[PDB]
RNA sequence: UGCUGA
DNA sequence: AGGACAGCGTGTCAGCAATA
DNA sequence: GTACTGTCCTCTGG
């Protein structure tokens, strides 16, 4: 049973101490899902106004 | 930073290996050959691909046009055609290895590639 | 029964006297913002790079 | 000594299966291929007779080692026959349509013989014979049909032989493709048998590896093989043509071929050190063969045993399938990818290792700015230079410098790593003893000479490439300037825009030609100064950038004075002259103190660069910096002064000396017609490169020595007393939400302050969501009024420092970097945020951000940012700005992903189109696409100065242009009589016929007696044969009552002479130019002979020398033979898209047009002008109201359904608010319900119930005459008061809320509409020149349903974006121009402008064969190249096709020429050299 | 642009630590121990590059082609020098000898740490705290730099054309804030 | 006899390349070289003097060809 | 497969 | 012959770890 | 993703 998850990869990742600002950002990251990296429509990438105070507007990978 | 001259030639296609750890070549690509022929520099596009990549010197049954047919005697080592027993028809043709690899792959299905030598 | 020109700054293409611009950042995070101009007398759209 | 033998042709066929034998060194039988330790197990897949897989061993078949042995083939002999997976599907059809009893196809012999004869004629090329045979048939026993067709077919094949070589052309492959496809698609279905009526032994195949004949038996490949063997016998004459002399045996396999072991290399996989995916599939086949060979022996030592035999058969087929196509069989595992996956994909074998090989002698490193090496040079960092080696032959005139190289050694720079011997090879010098290198420095010149592999020697030619290669200018050749101690490749900044390099970590590749024949082409063709103009629109590509533009604009300004010593040391530092005296100037100011001007520095730098023999150029143009940028203080009226006669806006170079103008980006830049563009025209591309280099050096020395450029905070600051107005305007902008939204919902003008919030909420939670976008749009408007008021307050004159002295202005204003919208948005406003063309989205509760109340009217809540980057933006505005900046990046990624594919498809279809030696644009097979490249020749980059308005430049610089290029030699070696006489004839004709659409004719010309006849002659008759009483008199007088040979009304009515380019070969015929160029030349000669008269300057040029000059400059701009213009058109349509309101825009539209060629487009439209007559204007109102669709649902209030007796009252709307613009009446509307809705209702009731388990009287009666359910409706004698109906199904029906059905049906029920038109609209004005124009645009497409209004609307000037509808009402030559105009209008919305000569070629290729054909995977089926067409997409379907048809390839495409290692047949390879003996 | 004297006085010098775990249970399967770091006495191959346990000296410099380890198949009695193949210079700074988790391992696993000096060359990417990235294109001599009226001389030269299109007005404020801080001994937020 | 009299740029490129590959293989130089070690500079020197005995064989799209002399071809 | 660079 | 539908498709560019 | 080809699928015409 997939554990009621919907994702079966990228569940754990390497935490790299290149800097202490790369390391501290692994324990505050939130991944919408690894399947959404393959989608024609871009609507799970919209920065809605309901993530005010819960997700940072600026801190997102830029590729 | 990478510079490759010659080095690991991939065995399946006789082409430079790639990566940076070994000599590592630079894939040319399908997008770039188009620009090189727009300039009408056919010979630069010939020299680069054929001579810096898989340039091979295969033999053909000129009468029957098969790459697979020519044969070497066990040690003179004069080529003789297996399909038709003629030894003086065989002559060399410049061709790639991936061309030979493709003739082999097509035979792996009973398909025949008959080629006209001139 | 009962119960879009932009801010418009001045630049010419065919005639003169005032286009109108929409700014959109149609670029990456290492670049700057592109500008979209539109004329008044006619309707000719520009689409610069900055 | 190379093989010397070349390839002419490659054909794909099928191997006999008996000739594969003797193509086999041994049969393999041992399953386990890997030895206990990892070596080859004897008789396994990896064997030593199938070749040495690795260098360790020697083959048993021929003694020879790896790298010298061509591998050998072997065969897993199968226990019993299996079907071949590629020829399998066809087999199925060959068994579906056939009588297993009779063994004959169920097709009428008419079709069989017709198709047989059509194929017989196609094999030789005859293409009219196809339809001729079909019509001969239709106009006509089995022998009877055969003899009727075979006579004609043999006559064709005999009289039209000698054409077997001229049959491999498009239009001959499309016909055969279509014929055989139609056959397989329409005539191979299961049918009752002709001869025996009961011969349908229905073969019906389950998943592959399974064919089941009925009385549900399992078809054994042996029974199917015998069926095919006995069907061929009866129907072979026909199938030998449908398949090539195919033997039916080829459809079945009795062995599998194991490819040579050198092509199957053991790597590793999880928990397995030595495994190839191909050997793991072949091992599975060998293992099943072994289990099956055991069961056969079990039968021999003798339902489960044979059920097991039939199950292991199906398993052996699903493995032999997987061996051919990994995904043919979906129910098996341990399935590694087959050959379809080895060949056919982006990873593949064609798009990798075939078109994209990896190359030796190449480097890649980060690129760094240089600027002190000439524009044609690259800096090499002494680490590539010591490794990159050119293999030069040793000869008497180089043996000295080569000797120093072998002595310098492998590691010192002018050295060499090796020397190849005459017969031997590769004696490496890399030793560092320094004595053996000297021992071998001798014996050079001591057959083919020794070749020294020398290093790069500071003059070599290198090809440089940046990886997103989107145009020809992305690969250019450079001149190897060697630099010591670095690992970066240094490149001039003029070559940046060409590559798109940015010096932020920008790795770039450098290739080193090794042939001495690719060096000649890198020097002549690929050089980086022949690349000055982009091939997209001919505009310059190389130019100076950034601080070379702010430096040159501040030095060439009027108040820059230099002393003798700053004048000098600024001239010599730009020149660095090496040859000859630097010619200087005289001080402009000679007295109080000798002083120079800065324009004089540029002047004196310009007269030294221009070549000594040639003379300085004259030039007149405009500057980028407007003459209004300098107006500090209000301009006062000077009575007699034209301020622009003496302005810094007009650039005036007079004999190489700048006399006026600033010389900003408009020159030195990437703008056309500037100083460097004219230098490149008159004096060549090397002189323009020299000018660029020297001007860069001069403008750097200026800023580095005497001036300086910076950008502080006091040039982005804004004056106080100007920020007060900004603040008050921002305060005013915080009150414009209620009015905006309200007046967009058309609400009561006031008195509602909460009804507006509710209406906004309703519009937000609505389903259509187009009354919400209305509010969004009418809101980004009051906010935009305040910004205009805000930018105007601060940016022009509210800045603390103004343009001459502001550093931000003078950087965006001279084209250096940036824009006035960057300058603003740094000061005084950031703007209105827009994500998808709309404001930021709201939450699910109606608030856009947690800080804002739900449904808040303030523009701030919708993304209107009034903050600037000067004084930062608040958190809520930060959020919206981040949303926008992030959508930008997402869109970039996706856009590039789509553009890459579009461009790949285009380039893969238009690649073989090259200009031939007869100036005609032909494809690879000779098919004429165009008879003249741009419709006139004249490649793009050379036609830049042939425009008018550039003649006053060619006239001013006439002496330089004749001396530098054409010279007096060509002008007097020209003979223009043939072409000049033709133009005189054309001019005389057009003089006698002013209106060229007036129906010229001999007899028509003999209607001037019209009065002579109408007077008295014809007054007595009727329409004898329909013509007239008076027309017969004219016919009689003309017919034979006129002179025999002197009735020459013909000459007064003859055609215009055909254009000169058509008859007189523009290349070898002087003065033969285009009909639009000679008109321009006439106009300019007439406007130039009337300027010399009042000129106060002596002109030593005559109108008839200027004419010859222009004619030569035309004849020389003529698209050299071999140009390969289709690739240039592909790349010119691709690059702009890859980089970059009720219609479609962007790549969607380009893909609709080019790649899909759809008959269904998202936004079809029309536009007919309105005829400009008083009656037409009145009729159009009714016309618009006549074509809009009125649907039952658009006219309804609400239904009232009662329920098995289901009543229904429609309750229609009053006419007050729908008859105004719909042209409807209530009797028609109600009559509609009686005849269409009330019977479609029973139609839908049956749709549900089939799978469920005085005058009122006549109308009601006829209506229930037709249906048995209704009882009685109603009548409404007063405006449809109450109009219900009643139904009843009394026995048993599913009584539910059927309102659902009668509501889902009362929406798609339309009263009446013109087919295809959804709405019209009259966009009042479309012109300023003749503003009086009116246009009746539409949002549907029906061309004929407008032909009825040829008096209300102009049906010439009718336009539509459909291109398939135009191609069906007006033809294909009319769809060409619609295609071209559509592409042009798609590119126009972004300011891009592709040259018309490219769209002409694209449209001519798309519409080549009579139909609008898509430029995609289905367009290549009509292509004469199997090797192409499989290097594109679906490579295995195109290989199966080419194989079952015996399709032959001529090796004339670029792809087929690069697959077999030939030289492409365009550009440099288009001719021989033929050394004479 | 980076001043050359600033770069020679230690501006932005750096290093990389490449730790390589050599577990030598590879090169062999479950047979006899072919794995013990060790040097057969007198091997001409490792005359003075290893230190009698087939491990480089701590502090030694390594270059391509230098000896890097020497196993010894205990039964046969044969050594294998295993040369250093990276085309870059480093210094060995530590070597951990590890056991098997039961304190019973036999000199089969080691971890060598090499130190690679990576000072700012030409082609290295620098950045500010405002997204203004850029490679290092020159090292401008310290006597060719524009000196100020206070005797100072910049150590970074930043072209003023990255501001107009990128609108990073925070860099122009950070410059003034940091200059005021360095002047007054303060620390602004 | 009907094609253009001038030498297209592709023809110049291929003729220079072939003459250079010949010179480099020890062919006699009919141009009196003056101390230059590049075979391509020598080939350009020969093309400017009108000493190249090569025959450009221009192929038409139907197989028909026309044989032009490198001397009888207007080099721009 | 997770990263990273244009 | 009005459909219903099952069926193929592509997708810029190079590196590293690491592991099937 | 959508739109294309394809594929029959078998419904009223001689
Ligand atoms: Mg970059
Ligand atoms: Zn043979």
């Amino acid at each position: 049973t997939g554990l009621g998850l919907l994702q079966d990869s990228g569940l754990c990742v390497v935490a790299d101490k290149l800097n202490f600002i790369r390391y501290l950002s692994h324990f505050r990251c939130v991944h919408r899902g690894a399947d959404f990296a393959k989608m024609r429509t871009t609507t799970v990438r919209r920065l809605l106004p309901e993530s005010w105070g819960f997700l940072c507007p600026v801190h997102t990978p830029d590729g | 930073f990478q510079v490759r001259t010659t080095g690991a030639r991939d065995r399946v296609t006789n082409q430079p290996i790639g990566g940076r750890n070994v000599q590592g070549g630079i894939r040319f690509g399908e997008m770039e050959r188009d620009a090189l022929l727009a300039h009408g520099t056919s010979f630069l596009l010939h020299d680069r691909l054929f001579n810096c990549s898989d340039r091979s010197v295969a033999h053909v049954c000129v009468k029957c046009g098969s790459l697979l047919s020519p044969l070497l005697e066990k040690p003179n080592r004069k080529y003789n055609c297996t399909l038709c027993s003629r030894s003086d028809t065989i002559d060399t043709v410049s061709v790639p290895y991936v061309f030979r690899y493709f003739v082999a792959e097509l035979a792996a299905m009973n398909i025949k590639v008959k080629l006209d030598v001139v | 029964l009962g119960t879009g020109p932009v801010v418009d700054r001045r630049c010419p293409r065919c005639g003169h006297e005032g286009m109108a611009y929409h700014t959109r950042q149609m670029r990456s995070a290492d670049e700057g913002q592109t500008v979209f101009y539109t004329c008044t007398n006619c309707k000719f759209q520009e689409k610069e790079d900055s | 000594n190379m093989p010397w033998r070349r390839l002419q042709g490659i054909s794909f066929g099928m191997y006999s299966a008996e000739e594969l034998k003797k193509l086999s060194v041994k049969s393999i039988t041992n399953p386990r291929y890997l030895d206990s330790l990892g070596n080859p197990s004897a008789n396994g897949l990896y064997d030593l007779a199938l070749g040495p897989a690795d260098s360790k061993e020697v083959c048993s078949t021929c003694v020879q080692d790896f790298s010298n042995c061509s591998g050998h083939l072997g065969h897993i002999e199968l226990p019993l026959t299996v079907y071949n997976p590629l020829l399998f599907d066809k087999l199925y059809l060959l068994l579906r349509g056939s009588c297993l009893n009779c063994h004959m196809l169920t097709c009428p012999r008419a079709v069989i013989h017709l198709l047989l004869c059509q194929l017989r004629v196609l094999e030789v090329g005859a293409l009219q014979a196809v339809y001729e045979l079909e019509r001969i048939l239709n106009r006509f026993s089995a022998s009877e049909i055969r003899e009727e067709l075979e006579q004609y077919t043999t006559e064709i094949v005999q009289n039209n032989l000698l054409g077997s070589q001229g049959a491999h052309v498009k239009n001959v492959c499309e016909s055969k493709s279509k014929l055989i496809a139609l056959f397989w698609k329409a005539h191979m279905n299961a049918k009752r048998c002709p001869h025996c009526k009961t011969g349908r032994s229905v073969v019906r195949k389950e998943h592959n590896s399974k064919l089941t004949i009925t009385f549900r038996g399992y078809l054994t490949p042996t029974s199917a093989r015998e069926h095919l063997s006995a069907l061929w016998k009866n129907e072979g004459f026909f199938l030998n043509y449908l398949f090539s002399r195919f033997n039916p045996s080829v459809f079945f396999l009795d062995f599998l071929v194991v490819p040579p072991s050198r092509y199957r290399p053991v790597s590793r996989l999880g928990d397995q050190m030595f495994t190839n995916g191909q050997t793991v599939n072949l091992q599975a086949v060998m293992k099943d063969v072994v289990l099956i060979r055991k069961l056969l022996a079990l039968m021999a030592q003798e339902q489960s045993l044979i059920d097991k035999l039939y199950n292991i058969w199906i398993r052996l087929q699903s493995h032999v399938n997987i061996v051919f196509d990994s995904e043919m069989d979906k129910l098996m595992m341990d399935k590694y990818p087959g050959i379809r996956q080895i060949l056919e994909k982006k990873e593949g074998l064609f798009r990798k290792h075939m078109m994209g090989k990896r190359v030796d002698y190449a480097a890649r490193s980060v690129i760094c700015p240089d600027m002190y090496i000439n524009t044609n040079e690259i800096g090499i960092p002494m680490v590539f230079a010591t490794k990159l080696t050119y293999p030069q032959p040793v000869t008497p005139w180089n043996v000295q410098e080569l000797r120093q190289a072998v002595i310098n050694g492998p590691n010192v720079h002018p050295g060499a790593s090796m020397v190849i011997n005459e017969d031997g090879s590769r004696t490496a010098l890399s030793a560092v003893d320094m004595t053996q290198r000297e021992a071998v420095a001798k014996q050079l010149l001591t057959q083919g000479t020794k070749i020294v592999c020398r290093h790069v020697k500071n003059g070599d030619i290198l090809l440089l490439n940046r990886q997103p290669t989107l145009h020809r200018p992305s690969i250019q050749a450079h001149r190897a300037r060697i630099l010591p101690e670095e690992k970066v490749l240094r490149l001039h900044y003029a070559n940046c825009k060409a590559y798109n390099a940015d010096f932020d970590g920008d790795e770039m590749n450098a290739h080193f030609p090794q042939s001495e024949l690719g060096r000649a082409e890198a020097y002549v063709l690929a050089c980086t100064d022949q690349q000055y103009l982009v091939p997209k629109d001919g505009q310059p590509l190389a130019g100076l950038i950034q601080d070379h533009m702010v430096s040159g604009a501040s030095m060439t300004t009027r108040g820059c004075f230099f002393t003798r010593e700053h004048y000098m040391e600024l001239v010599y530092r730009g020149l660095t002259d090496k040859v000859g005296r630097v010619k200087l100037l005289s001080p402009s100011i000679l007295k109080p103190f000798p002083l120079w001007t800065g324009k004089q520095v540029v002047s004196t730098l310009l007269i030294n660069i221009i070549p000594e023999d040639h003379i300085p150029l004259n030039l007149s143009g405009k500057a980028k910096i407007t003459g209004k940028a300098w107006v500090k203080e209000t301009p006062r009226s000077v009575p007699g002064f034209n301020p622009d006669s003496m302005c810094e806006s007009q650039v005036i170079i007079r004999e190489g000396e700048l006399l006026c103008g600033v010389l900003d980006k408009a020159h030195y830049g990437s703008s056309a017609y500037g100083l460097v563009h004219c230098c490149y025209e008159i004096y060549g591309g090397e002189t323009s490169g020299k000018v660029l280099t020297c001007l860069a050096r001069l403008f750097t020395a200026y800023l580095q020595l005497y001036r300086g450029f910076t950008l502080g905070v006091e040039d982005i600051l804004v004056k106080p007393k100007a920020d007060v107005k900004r603040q008050r305007i921002i305060e005013e902008s915080t009150h414009c939400g209620p009015q905006a939204v309200r007046a967009a919902l058309n609400l009561p003008e006031a008195a509602s302050y909460d009804e507006v919030r509710g209406k906004w909420q309703d519009a937000h939670l609505g389903k259509d969501q187009r009354d919400f976008n209305m509010i969004d749009l009418k809101f980004k408007e009051e906010v935009n009024h305040y910004s205009n008021e805000i930018n105007k307050a601060c940016m022009p004159f509210g800045l603390h420092r103004q343009f001459p002295e502001n550093s931000l202005q003078m950087m965006v204003q001279s084209g250096a970097k940036g824009s006035t919208v960057n300058t603003m948005q740094i000061s005084c406003l950031l703007g209105q945020i827009e994500l998808e063309g709309r404001r930021p989205p709201l939450m699910a509760s109606g608030k856009s951000l947690p800080c804002f109340e739900p449904y808040e009217f303030t523009p701030r809540a919708g993304g209107f940012v009034t903050g600037r980057f000067l004084t930062g933006i608040k958190p809520p505005e930060f959020f919206f700005h981040c949303m926008a900046g992030r959508e930008g990046l997402v869109d970039t990624a996706v856009k590039t992903s789509r553009s890459g594919y579009l461009q790949r498809c285009i380039i893969k279809h238009l690649e073989g189109l090259v200009v031939q030696y007869d100036l005609t644009v032909r494809d690879s097979d000779g098919s004429v696409v165009q008879f003249l490249y741009g419709e006139d020749g004249l490649d793009i980059p050379k036609t830049q100065f042939l425009q008018p308005k550039q003649f006053p430049f060619l006239a001013s610089n006439y002496e330089v242009i004749m001396k530098s290029q054409h010279l007096h030699e060509v002008l007097s070696r020209a003979d223009p009589k043939k072409a000049l006489h033709h133009f005189r004839a054309i001019k005389k004709w057009q003089s006698k016929h002013p209106n060229t659409l007036l129906r010229r004719g001999a007899f028509l010309s003999y209607s001037q007696k019209i009065q002579e006849a109408v007077k008295a002659l014809k007054l007595e008759s009727e329409n004898r044969n329909g013509r007239s009483p008076g027309t017969q008199e004219m016919l009689r007088m003309w017919y034979e009552l006129d002179e025999e040979s002197r009735r020459k009304y013909q000459k007064k009515a003859a055609a215009c002479p055909d254009p000169s380019l058509s008859v007189w070969r523009p290349d070898i015929y002087f003065a033969s130019v285009s009909e639009t160029f000679e008109t321009k030349v006439d106009d300019y000669s007439q406007e130039w002979a009337a300027q010399t008269e009042k000129s106060y300057e002596k002109s030593e040029l005559s109108l008839d020398r200027l004419r010859t000059l222009l004619q030569l400059k035309w004849q020389r701009s003529l698209c050299e033979p071999g140009e390969a213009v289709g690739l240039l058109a592909a790349q010119s349509i691709g690059e702009p898209s890859t980089q970059m309101m009720n219609v479609t825009l962007g790549i969607p539209r380009l893909r609709e047009i080019l790649m899909v060629a759809s008959a269904n487009i998202k936004t079809p439209m029309m536009s007919v002008p309105v005829l400009n007559t008083k009656k037409a204007l009145k009729r159009v109102k009714s016309l618009k109201k006549q074509l809009t669709r009125v649907c039952l649902g658009e006219v309804l209030q609400k239904i009232d359904v009662q329920e098995q007796v289901y009543q229904l009252r429609f309750q229609f709307l009053p006419h007050a608010y729908y008859q105004q613009e719909k042209c409807l009446r209530p009797e028609d509307i109600l009559r509609f319900m009686e005849t269409r809705f009330f019977k479609l209702l029973m139609e839908s009731i049956k749709k549900k119930n089939n799978k469920a388990s005085e005058a009122m009287e006549r109308r009601v009666q006829a209506v229930r005459e037709i249906h048995p359910f209704i009882d009685d409706y109603q009548y409404d004698t007063e405006e449809s008061l109450w109009c219900q109906v009643t139904v009843k199904l009394p026995l048993m029906k599913i009584n539910f809320d059927m309102s659902s059905l009668v509501v889902s049906l009362a929406h798609g029920a339309v009263i009446y509409a013109t087919k295809g038109i959804t709405r019209c609209l009259l966009n009042e004005t479309t012109n300023n020149k003749n503003e009086k124009e009116l246009v009746l645009n539409t949002e549907g497409i029906n061309l004929p349903e407008l032909f009825k209004y040829a008096e209300v609307l102009d049906l010439r000037r009718l336009y539509s974006n459909d291109i398939h509808a135009i191609a069906n009402t007006y033809g294909i030559e009319a769809a060409l121009r619609v295609i071209e105009k559509e592409i042009k209008d798609v590119f126009a919305v972004y300011g891009i402008a592709v040259d018309p000569r490219h769209l002409s070629l694209v449209a001519d290729y798309m519409c080549f064969e009579g139909v609008y054909k898509p430029l995609n995977r289905f367009g290549i089926r009509s292509n004469s190249s199997p090797l192409q067409q499989m290097t594109f997409e679906t490579s295995f379907q195109f290989l199966k096709q080419a194989t079952m048809l015996g399709s032959h390839d001529e090796l004339r495409s670029p792809s087929a020429c690069l697959v077999v290692g030939k030289v492409v047949r365009g550009g440099t390879g288009l001719f021989e050299l033929k050394q004479p003996l | 642009i980076v001043n050359k004297a600033s770069w020679e006085r230690g501006f932005a010098h750096g290093s990389v630590y490449k730790s390589e775990f050599i577990d030598l249970s590879e090169k062999i399967k479950q047979g006899d121990s072919s794995l013990v770091f060790g040097i057969k006495p007198g091997d001409p191959r490792v005359l003075q590059k290893l230190d009698d346990d087939g491990l480089p000296f701590i502090g030694a410099k390594l270059q391509y082609g230098d000896p890097y380890y020497s196993y010894l198949n205990l039964n046969t009695g044969e050594s294998f020098v295993m040369y250093y193949k990276s085309k870059e210079n480093c210094v060995v700074d530590n070597i951990k000898v590890c056991s098997n988790d039961t304190g019973s391992g036999k000199f089969k696993c080691v971890c060598i740490t090499m130190r690679v000096p990576r000072n700012p060359t030409i082609g290295d990417k620098f950045a500010s705290r405002h997204g203004q990235k850029g490679i290092l294109s020159r090292l401008w001599p310290a006597e060719d730099m524009p000196f100020t009226e206070s005797g100072m001389v910049p150590d970074i030269l930043f072209n003023p054309h990255g501001f107009p299109s990128r609108m990073t007005i925070g860099m122009l404020i950070e410059s003034m804030a940091g200059k005021s801080a360095a002047l007054h001994g303060l620390c602004h937020d | 006899r009907i094609t253009t009299p001038y030498m297209t740029k592709y023809e110049r490129a291929r003729v220079l390349g072939t003459r250079a590959l010949q010179i480099a293989m020890c062919a006699p130089v009919m141009v009196e070289l003056e101390g230059e070690t590049d075979p391509l500079l020598i080939a350009m020197k020969e093309l400017k003097a009108r000493k190249i005995p090569i025959i450009i064989r221009r192929y038409l799209p139907d197989g028909s060809y026309e044989d032009w002399g490198v001397d009888e071809l207007i080099i721009t």
